[PDB]
């Protein structure tokens, strides 16, 4: 029932239409850390602590 | 496929719209069948699980 | 909603209000809404009246037909308006008007159309809220609110509407910036 069809006396007889959507994502921010002291460093046991 | 694309501008821009403000792109084509021998074309009809 | 009537001979398609009355010789070819609902502007009275006239015939106005026999020569065709214009707002409000306290903003609107007697009136929605108070006073063209405080920021509606019913709408943001309180 939707078939589009032309007759051979012209047209403007089958127009469409058309849509898009849109897609989005977000960024974010991460960190930590730690502190030390020389000394823990240049004193204990272990010489690869760092 | 015939597609016949007129770009707004100095091409669709007759009498009745002076300015050349509109676009389209039909696509037309003719398509035919001829079923030779139909009695090798079986079909099953039966419900489907939902 | 406007009612076009279409002749045969001199080639007029009267384009007379909704509430009209079709002149003698003209058949009536179909109704159209001027201010178009999901496109306002980029539509002009001449796009509706050509496809009312895309399913008439040429053969006859009325009994309508299509392609190879429809009315697609606009160039013989008169439309002679004879129907209340739109209520075109030819200048709108500033989308968004930034000032500081002590200052003054004169908001202001021309309307150019519809019925004779035009109506003014403004509303004023708080800067976090959803319901519109209505601004007292008022009734009038251009809003002028001096010395203008923290107090009075928000968004300030016009709603023009004519002796019909035909209200066109703007709106205007004012952020008045200042030391916080």
């Amino acid at each position: 029932s939707k078939l589009p069809l032309l007759t051979e006396n012209g047209g403007r007889v089958n127009r469409v239409g058309f849509t898009r959507l849109s897609r989005e994502g977000s960024i974010h921010k991460f960190g930590f850390f730690y502190e030390f002291t020389q000394e823990s460093l240049d004193f204990d046991s272990d010489d690869q602590l760092k | 496929f015939n597609v016949m694309t007129k770009m707004p501008g100095k091409e669709t821009a007759d009498r009745n719209d002076p300015y050349g403000e509109t676009g389209f792109s039909s696509i037309k084509w003719y398509y035919g069948i001829l079923v030779k021998r139909p009695e090798r074309i079986a079909v099953m009809k039966a419900v489907a699980p939902l | 909603e406007l009612k076009v009537a279409f002749n045969k001979d001199t080639y007029v398609a009267t384009v007379l209000d909704a509430s009209g009355s079709v002149p003698s010789g003209s058949v009536n070819v179909g109704t159209f809404f001027h201010p178009d609902e999901t496109y306002p502007d980029s539509y002009v009275i001449y796009h509706g009246v050509r496809e009312l006239l895309y399913k008439r015939s040429e053969v006859d106005p009325a009994q309508p037909g299509f392609w190879p026999e429809n009315i697609t020569n606009m160039q013989a065709v008169t439309i002679d308006n004879k129907a209340t214009a739109r209520l075109v707002l030819n200048t709108s409000l500033p989308r968004v008007v930034s000032t500081i306290e002590g200052g003054k903003v004169t908001l202001s609107v021309v309307a150019l159309g519809g019925k004779a007697p035009l109506k003014y009136k403004w509303e004023f929605r708080a800067p976090n809220a959803s319901t519109w108070t209505a601004v007292s006073g008022q009734t009038t063209a251009n809003l002028v609110l001096d010395n203008i405080d923290a107090d009075k920021a928000g968004e300030y509606k016009v709603t023009v509407t004519d002796a019909a019913g035909t209200s066109v709408d703007s709106t205007a943001l004012v952020a008045v910036g200042a030391y916080p309180p």
